[PDB]
């Protein structure tokens, strides 16, 4: 396994951050990789010196100091995902790619006019089953998870309206207790004290 | 084939 | 322009003894092909690769308990010949236009989950929850809510369909499934989704939602001996019509 | 002060024999080569073992590359068969010659192709199978080979000595003869 | 100790064949794919030069030279493998860093053990049959003068030598034979020069 740092990255929308990969010895080459949320790895680089650029990514591979960067500039929400090195041992009679640990990188949404809010939703089959959405609160905010058993928490997330250039976070709660309501659904997080909570 | 180490 | 490998099943559940076959569709002029096993520590273990029809490199788990094949007139195949429960993880298979010189592209892999038995896979239940007039007056926006439940394992695909097409843009949904009881290894997953559009889109009684989440279980020939229903590789759906008020 | 060296990783296939070679060359001389068919490191002088290593499997994985592309090369060509290159044949001792002091008599066969002989030592015109060694197919600077092969012996002025090599490039096998003079 | 990098093999691809010889005979024919990956150090790793070298049966047909950056085509039966080589970007870089990640590499570790190998030359000398015989052996490296002087001037005609043998095993061994005539009293006198003497070995033979 090849050494890669940081761990995890959690980066604002529109900054940037950089990754590397120690090697303890002689690398033929280098790929980089970006594993998203579907699982499917996205060729990112391939080094086997000097210094590529692609779009807002860049790379480089020096392979006497044995070692390899991966950089992100102007970040988007697509950039999320965990993202790989990976080589050729020049000393290993295995022809196989050496992984790294991964960085597991979250792109922090910037929310330009958050407008908290806590609504409850009907289901479609039937009025008396019912969700509650907390949408519009700024990427600040975390949603804590149930510790009603009988209550469910979704964790954030954000969802981009192209056509509109909109973004916005919401999280969803439900639950089969009668006693559950939506102006306590979540309560064992913080929400911000100006949120819409409508008759 | 070969049997390689690992 | 750029390569694709393709993979089927994109999901697998078997149980143990039970053999897992994985295909793999290298890009067309690939003569190289490697297949790893990544598992949820993020860690890649080679398993075997080919050049052409030959195998040239695989390690002892592979020769004594895998089954691979890349024939000319047929895909790509990895076969687990007696699954166990250690071999549940992401099986991916590269291919690359030469032995060691280019780049590895790799395809989506087939997640593989080796079950004791098969006694508590579950499909699931799925509901929409339609937008509030709260938030319709609010923000001119409306939002639609997504329940996937008491499916087993988190093998699922949802998505979101309006008028009859997918889409994607104002979707977004949960990473990763929550337990509906943490206390249990085997325990049933529950996934929620968002779809979110205009107030006047919604408020069309023309313009019909579908959440959709295709689950995959059981085939025809794996064997069932229970009273419910098979939990077999199935798509369960949950529908809404446009409102106005 | 300079340091002028040239290291050579040399390999072939070759049909029909199905044999295939893997070896690394410093200044003219083997550092190793790879046991093709037990996949291991053979070097040159025990001592080399202690200073590097090598993993074998890597030249098996050469040979069956090597192995592929010499079928692509045989479908490409399809040139009237006609030329072998017969080697040269020298034998001569490793150190002066003294009578009663063990020596060793080297057969070095220069500048043929295809990299595959038949070598025979004979100690007064029979064959000697004992305390002879041989090396792998050297690289030459240009599209030949080269090897060594050597008999341990001593020194007598009653013993004459002929090494007999077989190639397809020769149209008999040449024995060049050896014995003592003072 | 340290592991050796290596040239790992590309694959050639077929579809395409040359008008017609070579490679044995009609009643025993053979093939033989022959490649030479050579590592240039013209003064240690200060400057070195990557040259791989394709040989099919007797002829040279493909190179890749580090000076050039790509294949190049020696004979025609090498030019499909240069084009379809130097169609694959990667394949190129991956080529021209094997000067660091092959050669230098490999350089580091032989420079310990290979490189400041010394074996110190035996010098004897004999007449014959005139001819003075001077026997230099057991010798490395190869770097060596073998000089004939006669009453301490430096003999330049009638040397007969059999120039630098290589032994196989690590050892050189030479024969430097002088054609002279004698008159008594001379003093003839072999003269050898060898990185592993810090002084010139001096053999003498008096007439
Ligand atoms: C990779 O290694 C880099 C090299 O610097 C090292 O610094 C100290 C710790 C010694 O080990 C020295 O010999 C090295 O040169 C580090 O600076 C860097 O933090 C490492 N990063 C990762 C991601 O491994
Ligand atoms: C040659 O270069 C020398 C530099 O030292 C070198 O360091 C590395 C590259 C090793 O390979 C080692 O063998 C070399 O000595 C200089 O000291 C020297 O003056 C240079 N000589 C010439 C003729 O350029
Ligand atoms: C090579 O030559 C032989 C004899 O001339 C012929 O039978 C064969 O078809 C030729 N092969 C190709 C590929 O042209
Ligand atoms: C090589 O030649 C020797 C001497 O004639 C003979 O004894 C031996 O059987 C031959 N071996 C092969 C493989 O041709």
């Amino acid at each position: 396994q090849v050494e890669q740092s940081p761990s995890a990255l959690s980066l604002h929308e529109g900054t940037g951050s950089a990754l590397r990969c120690n090697f303890t010895t002689t690398m033929r080459a280098v790929q980089w990789f970006q594993q998203n949320s579907r699982g499917s790895l996205i060729n990112l680089f391939y080094l086997a010196s000097g210094t590529k650029e692609n779009g807002r990514l860049k790379s480089t591979f020096n392979s006497k100091e044995s070692y390899s960067t991966l950089h992100i500039r102007d970040a988007q929400l697509e950039d999320s995902g965990t993202y790989f090195c990976a080589a050729l041992r020049a000393t290993g009679g295995n022809n196989k790619l050496t992984f790294g640990q991964g960085t597991v990188l979250s792109v922090i949404p910037d929310i330009q006019n958050p407008d908290p809010a806590v609504y409850q939703l009907r289901d479609s089959k039937s009025s008396d089953k019912s969700v509650c959405l907390f949408t519009d609160f700024d990427s600040q905010t975390n949603v804590s998870q149930s510790k009603d058993s009988d209550v469910y928490i979704t964790d954030k997330c954000v969802l981009d309206m192209r056509s509109m250039d909109f973004k916005s976070n919401s999280a969803v709660a439900w639950s089969n207790k009668s006693d559950f309501a939506c102006a306590n659904a979540f309560n064992n997080s913080i929400i911000p004290e100006d949120t819409f909570f409508p008759s | 084939y070969v049997v390689v180490p690992d | 322009a750029d390569p694709k490998v393709i993979q089927t099943p994109r999901y697998l559940v078997k149980g143990q003894g039970q053999k897992a076959k994985m295909r793999c569709i290298p890009e067309k002029g690939h003569p190289v092909v490697f297949w790893y096993q990544q598992n949820k520590n993020n860690e890649f273990k080679f398993l075997i690769n080919f050049q052409n029809q030959e195998v040239l490199q695989q390690i002892d788990m592979t020769e004594k308990r895998f089954s691979a094949e890349c024939p000319s007139n047929s895909p790509c195949s990895l076969e687990i010949q007696s699954s166990e429960a250690g071999d549940s993880a992401l099986y991916l298979c590269a291919s690359s236009l030469n032995w060691s010189q280019d780049t590895q592209y790799f395809g989506p892999g087939t997640r593989l989950l080796v079950l004791e038995d098969l006694k508590n896979v579950f499909p699931p239940e799925v509901a929409v929850f339609e937008p509030s007039e709260a938030e319709i007056s609010h923000t001119q926006k409306a939002t639609l809510v997504c329940l996937a439940t008491g499916f087993y394992p988190d093998h699922v695909e949802l998505s979101w369909w309006v008028n009859g097409k997918e889409v994607h843009s104002g979707v977004c949904t949960d990473p990763q499934p929550l337990k509906e009881q943490p206390a249990l290894n085997d325990s049933r997953y529950a996934l929620s989704s968002r779809l979110r559009v205009s107030a006047t889109f919604w408020q069309n009684p023309r313009n019909h939602f579908r959440c959709q989440v295709q689950f995959y279980g059981l085939s025809e020939n794996d064997e069932w001996t229970q009273d419910r229903a098979k939990p077999v590789t199935q798509i369960v759906s949950a529908e809404a019509w446009g409102r106005a008020d | 002060i300079k340091e002028e060296h040239t290291i050579i990783q040399a390999e072939f296939y070759l049909l029909p024999d199905k044999r295939g070679e893997f070896m690394f060359d410093f200044d003219g001389d083997e550092i190793f080569h790879v046991d093709i068919e037990k996949s291991e490191t053979i070097w040159r002088l025990e001592e080399f073992a202690k200073f590097a290593s090598f993993e074998a499997q890597g030249a098996l994985a050469n040979i069956a590359v090597d192995k592929a592309n010499l079928d692509v090369m045989k479908e490409r060509s399809n040139n009237t068969p006609d030329a072998n290159v017969a080697p040269e044949v020298t034998v001569l001792s490793r150190s002066p010659v003294n009578l009663g002091e063990p020596n060793i008599l080297i057969c070095f066969i220069d500048k043929f192709s295809p990299p595959v002989v038949n070598v025979t030592w004979l100690r007064n015109g029979r064959p000697v199978t004992e305390g002879v060694s041989e090396t792998v197919f050297l690289p030459r600077d240009d599209h030949l080979f080269r090897k060594f092969h050597y008999l341990t012996f001593l020194p007598s002025t009653d013993d004459f000595y002929d090494c007999e090599v077989d190639h397809w490039g020769l149209e008999e096998p040449l024995r060049k003869h050896w014995e003592f003079e003072e | 100790a340290d592991s050796l990098s290596f040239f790992s093999s590309s694959i050639k691809r077929g579809g395409g064949s040359l008008v017609p010889g070579s490679g044995g005979g009609g009643s025993r024919p053979w093939f033989l794919e022959y490649c030479k990956s050579e590592c240039h150090f013209y003064n240690g790793t200060q400057r070195v030069r990557l040259l791989v070298r394709y040989f099919y049966n007797l002829e040279e047909n493909l190179r890749f030279d580090s000076d050039v950056g790509e294949f190049r085509a020696v004979t025609e039966l090498g030019r499909p493998d240069a084009e379809n080589w130097n169609s694959q970007p990667e394949f190129l870089e991956q080529k021209r860093a094997e000067v660091d990640t092959v050669c230098r590499h490999n350089y580091e570790i032989f420079d310990n053990f290979l490189v400041p190998r010394r074996v110190e030359p035996t010098v004897t000398v004999y007449p014959t049959k005139n001819l003075l015989v001077c026997s230099v052996s057991d010798f490395y490296p190869g770097n060596i003068e073998v000089r004939w002087f006669r009453n301490g001037k430096e003999e330049k005609t009638g040397i007969v030598s059999t120039g630098l043998v290589r032994n196989g095993d690590w050892t050189f061994q030479t024969l430097v034979m002088l054609e002279t005539v004698p008159q008594s009293g001379e003093v003839y006198t072999c003269q050898v020069e060898h990185p592993s003497l810090t002084d010139p070995v001096t053999v003498e033979w008096k007439a």
